[PDB]
């Protein structure tokens, strides 16, 4: 296909100088482009797709070819359907690193190959310039830029810069989350006459208008109840969708916004995958929350963190990675043939969100704003 | 049966409002709460720390 | 009327420790409340209301009292009118003054003057906690907090709660543009009745589609050449405002944004205003832009400034405030009775927007965005 | 009458699509500046120091 979301394990014990590409490429460190440029030159020069090995998460689109013939522009733009809110002001930066490319073709073209890519955003455009580039080759170009994290979200607009119609050409935005997760965006280019070809990716405001949740009047008509055990589960997987099946809980939304008393639960389910028996690659599911730390009435540090928790099959076992900080965790449901994301109640008005992403389906979970 | 705070309202009720009020205890709360129960019997979850949160229970302490 | 907009010279020499209210509240400096209060404890309880005196530009807008039964709540909220962009997530912080107040009633109440104020934002919701009071009377609450300048923008909402529908009732948000600029937000309550009386401010997105702008192709079509001069007027004043007119220009934008060769000018005329002959107070115009400093490719620096610039009447005659690293300039247009908001085209690939603000009238010309 | 660039473009302009390319000389303007014309007399802004640009030079004066 020219679309999709795929997952895999990342070890950067078995990628070539993993360590280095990950401290001085994905991380933002020294403010010029030879280090990143060395270690690059270096490792891609004997596997020219080592990058690829760094995706704990691939979410990939087709978007069609637009020309502007005037100046022999073949121009290929989307918006790429980012996991979660990429942040607060108050954040630091994020060190992405983009990849143009195409297929060789068998026969030499009248000209090399050539693509400018730029990221823009409402107030400014982020372009990568020759002065962002770490790696050269025949049929592709790798650059590398810092970007505040707050503006790596759904706003930032992705658009490539082509002078020939070139087969297999593509676009992707590298983007680490957290120091141990990578989430790729990519856009492929199909046919120009073609219709944008989305990947399964959506957005849900689980909590839309945070008021209604503000006391608990309205617990009895949404199901969350002790009754229930707080469960009031929605379809996600559409009705075509993969084998796989997802569906996410209202209910945290009274433990996030309520200040009327509420059922104590030991713990609380935000969503839910069955079909484990038969995927044959990761899960995982990232959170965004801030800090449960005292703050300064004052000055409130509203610094958004994430955190990535990976659900893999083991000799046919499924287990989670575990994390202190991380407020979510990952659990086998009533059978192996399901996972649980769950949280402890008190740490839902931290929660800003959860994302869930495995073989061809991507959920963007929101606890906050209607949209 | 248990019920306890999670959030404390930040907005402080009119003192003719207030039925009584009670504090958690249960072990199986996280947080130190006082819940109010308006005149309409509905609860409220409050934070003993705040000013007006003590003198309503001064308040409701004295006409008991 | 509960509604409207008006100007004013502000001299700190001649406000009491107005140099120490200004740099302790009006500044993100100590993270405490006692500096700021100590300081108006002692002017405030001499002079209630010289904080007004602060306020170069004070808008206000009728907000109607909205009920809720049993709690004893009558809120009042609204969308202040920002005069401009707040800023980009590499900005610093700016402190705020948040003031409730009302009418003291003849009457002595059955309880105290009750107010609690909040400003949301979609993530996070900056309360003026008690920890946030830096002075009260019996009828006036003054709250300090410093918010990243980002989030002062169209989006944070002003919701103040009372206990009752008290005379009077208004909150006002001081928001401090730079060292010698503050703007105040106000909300009047009015009648549960009545409709929202909003002040006559506007938002206009100058350059829709500014795509459009790449070249100079609709140069002609636009009436943007040398012959007009690059200039295309549009009227900002309605048609029953006050007797004073402004306008806008569009052909700004092609120095913005166009890589086709432009008409060489000494300076643009991004505005003008017409009707100063009769002007009671001076008017106030605000840019917004980034500086003009070269910056690190790998880490394209986003920081957003502002500066303000005064026209006020001085025994008749009209004269403008100057400034160095302000990017635009006042001065009078055609005769005494219009004054023109200039700038060099070089400037406008940086200017984010300007904002023209008068006796009841305030518009925010933005130079980016659609919307 | 004098036009000066006051943007450059930042997406190569193939090579096919170049007629001519003129420097900015005149005084008048604010930013040096490399003015190339479309085989359909179109002009565009570009950068000196970009690669692009100077290889683009260089074809333009080797087939004069």
């Amino acid at each position: 296909h020219s679309s999709g979301v795929s997952t895999q394990s990342v070890d950067l014990s078995q990628i070539k100088r993993g360590d280095e590409i990950q401290a001085h490429c994905l991380t933002p460190a020294e403010t010029e482009v030879t280090e990143c440029a060395g270690i690059l030159k270096d490792v891609l020069s004997k596997n020219l797709h080592e990058l690829q090995g760094l995706c704990n998460v691939k979410n990939k689109m087709g978007v069609p070819w637009v020309s502007v013939e005037e100046l022999g522009q073949e121009i290929i733009t989307g918006r790429l359907p980012f996991p979660s809110v990429g942040g607060t002001p108050v954040n630091d930066l994020v060190r992405v690193l983009v990849v143009a490319e195409s297929n060789t073709p068998e026969e030499t073209p009248e000209e090399e190959f050539y693509a400018y890519v730029e990221l823009q955003t409402e107030l400014y455009t982020f372009g990568l310039s020759d002065d962002n580039v770490v790696f050269t080759s025949d049929y592709m170009t790798v650059w590398m830029i810092d970007i505040p994290k707050s503006y790596v979200d759904v706003g930032m607009l992705t658009r490539a810069t082509f002078l020939e119609q070139w087969p297999g050409a593509k676009v992707t935005v590298m983007i680490p989350y957290s120091s141990t997760f990578t989430w790729c965006g990519e856009l492929g280019a199909i046919s120009e006459e073609s219709a944008p070809q989305p990947s399964l990716s959506a957005r849900s405001p689980v909590c839309k208008n945070s008021a209604r949740y503000s006391t608990s009047k309205f617990c009895e008509v949404d199901g969350c109840t002790a009754e229930t055990g707080m469960e009031k589960m929605s379809l996600l997987t559409p009705f075509g969708g993969p084998p796989q099946q997802a569906k996410m809980n209202t209910c945290p939304c009274y433990y996030k916004y309520s200040v009327s008393p509420l059922p104590a639960m030991d713990h609380l389910i935000l969503a839910d995958l069955a079909g484990l028996d038969s995927l044959t690659s990761p899960v995982y599911v990232m959170a965004a929350y801030f800090d449960s730390t005292h703050e300064n009435p004052v000055r409130p540090s509203s610094k958004l963190y994430h955190c990535a928790l990976q659900m893999t099959s083991h000799d046919g076992v499924w287990t989670s990675t575990s994390s202190e900080q991380c407020p979510i965790r990952l659990v086998e449901g009533q059978s192996q043939n399901v996972l649980q994301v769950r949280v402890a109640p008190t740490s839902m008005p931290n929660l800003v969100g959860v994302s869930l992403m495995l073989e061809g389906q991507q959920y963007r979970l929101e606890y906050f704003g209607d949209h | 049966p248990v019920t306890c705070c999670y959030n404390f309202t930040n907005r402080k009720i009119s003192v003719q409002r207030l039925a009584s009020y009670r504090r958690i205890t249960s072990s199986k709360c996280p947080k130190e709460a006082v819940i109010f129960k308006t005149i309409v019997a509905k609860e409220i979850c409050a934070d003993p720390k705040q000013k007006w949160v003590q003198d309503s229970i001064d308040h409701l302490d004295k006409q008991t």
